[PDB]
This record gives C-alpha cells, sequence and structure tokens, in this order.
RNA sequence: GAAUACCAGGUUGAUAGGUUAGAAGUGUAAGUAUAGCAAUAUAUUAAGCUGACUAAUACUAAUUACCCGUAUCUUUGGCCA
RNA sequence: UUAAAGCGGUACGCGAGCUGGGUUCAGAACGUCGUGAGACAGUUUGGUCCCUAUCUGCCACAAGCGUUGGAUAUUUGAGAG
RNA sequence: GGACGCUGUCUCAACGUGGAGCUCGGUGAAAUUGAAGUAUCGGUGAAGAUGCCGAUUACUUGUGGUUAGACGGAAAGACCC
RNA sequence: UUUGAUGGAGGUAUCAGAAGUGAGAAUGCAGGUAUGAGUAACGAAAAAAUGGGUGAGAUUCCCAUUCGCCGAAAACCUAAGGUUUCCUGGGUAAAGGUCGUCUUCCCAGGGUUAGUCGGCCCCUAAGGCAAAGCUGAAAAGUGUAGUCGAUGGGAAACGGGUU
RNA sequence: CUCUAGUCUGUUUAAAAAGGCAGGGAUGAGCUGUGAAUAGGAGUGAAAGGCUAAACAAACUCGGAGAUAGCUGGUUCUCCC
RNA sequence: UGAAAUAGAACUGAAACCGUAGACUUACAAGCAGUCAAAGCCGUAAUUUAUUGCGGUGAUGGCGUGCCUUUUGCAUAAUGA
RNA sequence: UGGUCAAAGUAAUAAGAGUCUAUGGUGAAUGCCUAGGAGCUUUAAGGCGAAGAAGGUCGUGGUAAGCUGCGAAAAGCUUGGG
C-alpha cells in the first residue's frame, strides 16, 4: 500500500529547509525556540541531502 | 556443606532452567561413568551444558586429590538456578509489540568419592 | 479462553514436573572398548558395533 | 485409520518423494555407503534391493528399464557390471542398515546404509 | 494405535524387510522379423510390467542386555506336637 | 403421506457450535406528517458475527498407588450403559 | 420470478491430496489472573450457587478432544434515561 | 528493646518545635518477577539430497555432482531513496524467529579517477520573490519593471582490456 | 497497466484494510512519473456528513490550562467517651 | 594481591520469583484453607526417665459465605486489584 | 509350646504435592554517601553586532569515538604581569 511518507528530496529541502524557515516570521520563531531549547538539529538541512 | 575443593560452577549458560532441571534429575546421585554416558547420549542442550560442568567438577576433584580415579567418583549434588534475562521485541499485527524474554541458568555440580 | 484465576503453585508444580520429564536411554557396554553405549546403536567412541567397523571417528 | 501401506511418504508429495528416492539410490550406488535418517534409508534400501535383483541379469531390455529409474549413465553401467555379479548367488538382503543414534540439533535418528559385499573395483 | 497401552516376536526366531511362488491389475513390452510410400498392422506374445494381499525362505535386521521386584508386628480360635 | 404427523419446560433449549433472512447503525428511494432541519413497530434495496480453553463438567486413553506374602491367568458379581 | 442444460447444494456421505493439528529436538508469546486440598442434586439467598443447609457421588495425578458453566475475556453499552 | 548471623560507617536519650509526618485498592504511576506455558507460533503447498573440505564443534558454512523453481522474471542495466551496507582479513557479547565456522553482525584495513555521462552553466512552463506604484492597526496584503524557478529546450565518444 | 461486484481464507492475522479465486475498464470523463497551486468555522468534494499525513459533524502542535463538573473513583497509625 | 575476591565491572543486597537438602504429613477423599480441640512422629528442656512444657508437623472432631467501594439490602453472578 | 491355617487390628511405599529447619540463585528495595541541582540574600554587571553578532557546518589531536578548545598560523601564537 502506498502510504504516508513518499520520500522526495526537493520537496524536503524546499518545504522544510533553513532558507524556507528564515523566509517568514513564524519560521524565525521556530529557529529561536529550537535554539533556546538547545536542539542538536535545527532544520532538515542538518541532514545533508543536497 | 560444600567441599568447594571438589565442585564446578557454570554461570549464565544459554538455556532455561526449566529445560535443564529434568536432565539434572536423571543424573543426580548416579556414578560418574553412568552420568557421563547419559549426558553424551541424550541430545539435549541442557545435557551438553551439564556434561561440561560435570566433567570440570570431576577434573577439579582429581587434580586436588591425585588418588581418585574416574570410577570412584559419583555425582553427589546437582543444582540448577536461574540467571540473567534479556528482553527483545517480537512485533505482531496492528502495531502491537510483545517482549520476548531469554533466560539463562547457573549450574552447580559437586562430586564425591563413592560409598 | 483465558485463565480465570491464577493457578496455585501446587498445580503449576505438578503439571511442570510431570510434563518436563525426560527418560533415560538404555545402555549396553561396547564389546570392543568397554564404553557404555546406547543399546542397539553404533558405539560413538570406537566405531565398532557387534564387532564390525562402520564409522571412522575423528577429532 | 491408515490405509496405503507400503510407503513412509517420507513427509513429502509424490513427485518429490520419487525424486528423493532416485537421488539417494544414485548416491548410494556411487559411494557404497551413506548416512542419513533411518526412515529415508529404509525406503532407499527397499528400492535398491529391488533394483539389484532386477539387474542380476544383463540384457538390453532390462538395462532400458533400469534407465527409467537410474538416470546417471555411469552408475547404471556400474550397477549392471560391478555390483550385481557379486550378489548373483545371494537370495536377498544385499544391503545393511544400522542405527547410529539421535543427531544433535533436531534429534533425528541417524543410520548408516551399506552393501554387504563390496563390488568389483 | 495421537504420544500411549495392549498384543506378536526377538538367533531356542518367519516379527519385519529382501527374495521365491501364487491369488490378481494392466491387456500384448523391449528387441527382431514380415507386409505397406508412409501412417500402421501381424508374428515373436494370456507378453512385458506392476504384485498394499497370501504361502515359504534366516539372505539382512530384533546382541555375547540393563533397571524394579516376597509371610513386618499384636490378639484370638481350630488342627498338628 | 403415515398406525399416528401430540402438547409444554429447559436464558420463549442450544451464536466463546454454525447461518444474518428479519430485527437494531451510517447509503438511497417511495408513502405520510412537519415551513424546514427531520420524524414514522409504513415499505423496498445494500450493509465485518472476534477470541490458541485456566478450572469445573463431559467424551477417551495412560502414569503412580492400594486391595495385608509377592506375581501370573481364568471368573463369580454389586453397580452402570 | 420462471424455463433449459449442468452439476455432492441437498437425500448422504465416503475416499484421496496439500498446509496445520499429533510426538520429539531447538527457539519461544499473548490477553486474563484476590487467591483454589473448585463435586453434583434438591432448596434457601441482592431473587440463575464451585464456596450455605440437607442429601448423594467420588482412589491420586496427566494427556488428547469438545465448550455446558465460571451471568468467560475484549470494548467506564453505542439502545433507554 | 535484648541476645546472634550479616553488615563496615555514622546514629541518637530527655524536653520543645516544625511537616513532602504513616498506603491495601483510585481499569493509580515506575520497576522486577509469576501466571497462562514449555502451550500457540517459529511468517506463504517453488524441494531438497549425497559426498568432500574448513573447523574444538557441520542436516543449516564453503566446494562438487544430481533434483527442483522463476524465466514480459523471482534476470540484467539505469532512477526515485538509502549512505558504507561495497572489497580483503579476523571474530561470535547481543542481534538473525532455531543452529552456525556464516551474515546487510562486529572490529581493522582498503575502495568511487570524467572536456564527451548526470548536474553545475546559458534559457524559459506552472510558480515564487519583487525596487516603484497602490492598498492596509501593526505584522502585511496586491502587484509592474525585473529576477529566480525542470519532469523541458541547448557544444562534444565509441569499442575492447585491466583490479 | 489501473479499479473491487460476488465468494473464501484471515480477523490475540503475513497486511492497523491484504491474499486466494474472479469481475469492470482497457484510445479515453484513460492510467501514471516528475514539479507547482488551494489550510481549519477554512480548503476541497462527478456529492457518501467524504477527505485534508493510518483517527475529521470542524485537522494537528504549543499556550491560556491545574478550564469547568450537582458525575464517578480514591483518600494511608492507634485507643477511649 | 588485598583487612576482606559468598569485595573479580562491583558497596549494604530485602520482598515478589526459582531451587537444593533434611524432618513430618498425604493417594476413600468434597477444607474461603483459618480457628478452637486433638492421637501419632520428630527436635528440645526439666522431673532419675517417660510422664509434663517450650516447638515444628499434623490423622480426626466442632465452628466459619475473601476483601475493598457502593446500596433499604451483597459470598453474591454489582465494582476494583 | 512350636508350626500351619482362619479371623480382627497395625507397621513398612510418594510417581507427586503440602508445611517447617538449614541453604543459595534471580532481583535491586532499604540504609549510607555525593560527581550534580533547587530556593534566596548581599554586591557587581545589565547588553551583543556592518571594525560582520548570536547560533552552526567543515576542518584542525604522535593516535583519538564524543565533548570542549581552536580557525589551514587551526586542544594554539605574540606582548606584559602573576
Ligand atoms: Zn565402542
Amino acid at each position: 500500500m502506498k502510504r504516508t511518507y513518499q520520500p522526495s528530496r526537493v520537496k524536503r529541502n524546499r518545504k522544510f529547509g533553513f532558507r524556507a524557515r528564515m523566509k517568514t516570521k513564524g519560521g524565525r520563531l521556530i529557529l529561536s525556540r529550537r535554539r533556546a531549547k538547545g536542539r542538536m538539529k535545527l532544520t532538515v538541512s542538518d541532514e545533508k541531502k543536497k | 556443606l560444600v567441599n568447594r575443593r571438589y565442585t564446578a560452577k557454570g554461570k549464565n549458560l544459554p538455556s532455561s532452567p526449566k529445560k535443564v532441571r529434568p536432565i539434572a534429575d536423571n543424573i543426580r546421585g548416579e556414578s560418574y561413568i553412568k552420568a557421563i554416558a547419559v549426558l553424551c547420549s541424550m541430545p539435549n542442550k541442557g545435557a551438553k551444558l551439564l556434561e561440561k560442568v560435570v566433567k570440570s567438577a570431576a577434573s577439579n576433584a582429581m587434580y586436588h586429590n591425585k588418588n581418585l580415579s574416574e570410577d570412584m567418583i559419583f555425582v553427589k549434588t546437582v543444582m540448577v538456578d536461574d540467571g540473567r534475562r534479556r528482553k527483545k521485541i517480537w512485533p505482531r499485527a496492528r502495531g502491537r509489540a510483545d517482549r520476548l524474554v531469554n533466560r539463562n541458568c547457573h549450574i552447580f555440580v559437586e562430586v564425591d568419592e563413592k560409598k | 479462553a483465558v485463565p480465570k484465576f491464577k493457578p496455585s503453585k501446587s498445580r503449576s508444580r505438578t503439571r511442570r514436573s510431570i510434563n518436563m520429564r525426560k527418560k533415560i536411554p538404555q545402555f549396553q557396554e561396547c564389546s570392543n572398548c568397554g564404553n557404555l553405549g546406547v543399546r542397539h546403536r553404533i558405539c560413538l567412541k570406537c566405531g565398532y558395533y557387534r564387532n564390525n567397523q562402520y564409522l571412522e571417528i575423528g577429532l | 485409520m491408515k490405509t496405503k501401506l507400503g510407503f513412509n511418504r517420507l513427509s513429502r508429495k509424490s513427485s518429490h518423494r520419487r525424486a528423493l528416492l532416485k537421488n539417494m539410490v544414485i548416491s548410494f550406488f556411487k559411494h557404497e555407503k551413506i548416512s542419513s535418517t533411518k526412515t529415508k534409508l529404509f525406503e532407499v534400501k527397499r528400492f535398491a534391493e529391488r533394483l539389484i535383483t532386477r539387474a542380476k541379469v544383463d540384457t538390453v531390455h532390462n538395462r532400458r528399464e533400469l534407465s527409467k529409474f537410474i538416470h546417471d549413465k555411469h552408475i547404471l553401467n556400474k550397477l549392471f557390471t560391478k555390483i550385481s555379479p557379486v550378489f548373483r548367488q545371494r537370495s536377498g538382503g544385499y544391503t545393511r542398515m544400522i542405527k547410529l543414534g539421535k543427531r544433535y540439533g533436531d534429534a533425528a535418528e541417524m543410520a548408516i546404509l551399506e552393501l554387504v559385499e563390496k563390488p568389483l573395483k
């Protein structure tokens, strides 16, 4: 059964990448929150996939 | 009670005590020759583990008591306790998972000079 | 199809002791080497059986 | 209750049982002595003794029958030339199956099958 | 006959297997020969082959084998002494 | 047709035995009522029947043990179907 | 809804084949679980008794089957309020 | 509160004060271990068998001979993805639904060579951003000139051999 | 290559929606790869109260929030009157 | 070696759980597993010594519907472990 | 009186299970301790960055896996004081 996570890469980087996060207000809030919490991974761009 | 000069102990052996105890019952109190023959014959994992421990116990007794041969020795006592457990996962339908315990046993054998 | 009450240790012990019971194999000392071998089987230690070689026992 | 006496079915469907018997008989004739499960060897000897008694007399027609079961040419020739001429006289019982004990691991009953008299070399 | 148990037998034995033979199934094999261009037919041929059964036959396998296993004692009656 | 085609109880016997036709979901249509949303033991069609048996109970086969010396056979019979 | 043909759907079941089930060896769960040296019948009772009264039956302990019960397990009933 | 075993380093009378001050249950929480139970399964009805070698240890490793299965594939070559899983050597705590000398397991070492391939690049589809202009409490929303955006369009290679 | 009437296995399954048999479409209201656009009182819907990351009569995450409950459950050592 | 190796990848190491050995009891019996009586066996102290106590097991007799929560009222087959 | 026999009581078995006594295994509760925390007081400091911040990637070790430090001059360098 084709299911929930057909894994593209251009979709991954475009929709959830660091530049897509910085591109708007809420994404920058996301980045600040994750920095404050001290996450080891900020965005999907830490998975080097292009 | 133990003459710990004459004994062997095997800790964390890869079998379940529930499966090793019957084989121990069949050789408790027998002569060494008869017990060794039984353990060699019977094709059970517990049988092989007991064979190693019993042979080691007899070896220790012989080494510390040079005038004791293979045919004055009888298996005086035999104890089989339970040892560490490891849990691994067996996945089933509908996302249900079950934990699948693996048991080990301790084995203690003491031999003694026959009547 | 599920146990209604946990059984007593007596019942569990009884069932376990009766079922998990293995029987000794019969024996008969080899005519050649004197080992105690399973009756009606080739000797595993010397290979003979009724004074006939059948195996070639290695290590 | 059980009907169909004469087999052990060797725990496998008919075609695979026939193939099993053919291969083990071939190997038995090739090697003069083999080890296997007691049931398998029992059926093997039931058929091997039959083949030997059929091959006691060497003719074209008999050879062409024995080919319907022995598909190794070398071993068919060996059976007709080297094996039977030593059992020309024996009224039966050319083989000998002797038990070996319970095998470690799955506790099968092993046994050894061999010829009573080794053939010509 | 589920593992059981019972029963039969264990070299002093036909218990099983093999083998021989028969009750029987298939219904005329392979090879060769004749006739036909060939297909095919006929003779060899109640053939060949298969024989879950039955009757024999120690040829092969059940070993020069291992564990369990008998009037406790008291009182009374009868017989014997 | 048969000599005769009885009346009741047992969770209107019996779904951890089976069947889902009906009853009693979400579809749709018809009749009627309500302004309408909808309602109607009015009608028609479609519409998952889960669970490896612990104990008791029952159908069968064994192990251990007793039956007062210990065993091997033949049987009288309570009782039961 | 009816007709023709065809059939193990049925009277009526039997046999055979394959995967499980059965025994042994290795590995090894689950839900449930106050425990248990837990018999039945007639009665009583939070009004359907394994636990009470009376009575009856029953050497001790397993295994393979089948679910009659333990108002079985699973889902703080979906129906009613 | 007294005597022992175990234990090897801090407790505590009297009086007075203060509480996270006393668990048997909440389909309680956390951890360990019974129970069912050595019972159901051990994952498709494509099928294995013999001999030999390695090894302490082989029905399950390796090699050889037969048999069986797929064969508009269960074959081969490239994407989408995975990221050392690839090769050589060594080893079996765990893990592999069993065993294991074996493995996509572990450890060490080694391994990916481009002018002609695929990208990068020069172009644009849908689309996104977008000075200016215009519109809105803010944050922005619309939107022109432009600029980005391939599954598209554009220069160049084939055969054979080697580890 | 795409779909699922009917039936069966499965339903503490191999699969949190398959598989074994079969059926419809099969040059078109066609299937499908690779990108992009529509986000929650909104979107989308050849229209069934469907779908929108396995759950939709108003998605999910965080915060208000320890929301409010005439409802249910639980509430731990002792003695005397 | 160390004060210690039932200090050897870990201090003190209980309960739940799994065992071994010894003593006693049990295979004619219907036990909320307890209490009140009680023969015999075993351990032990006194009394000159086999009858009284501290003890552990216990044939047999009498009595006895687990607990919690909730209800006019529960062993209840109401609830919860 | 001994033996045989008849009769009435009784001892001698535990495949297994139940209860004590002596012993262990499994398990990590209790006791004890702290390598890390929590709640505040008294001072000081309350910004950083286009002279490129905060926060990260990559790389730097005789040899490192991670962390930290550091920035191809890369677990450091120069000057001054201690
Ligand atoms: Zn020998």
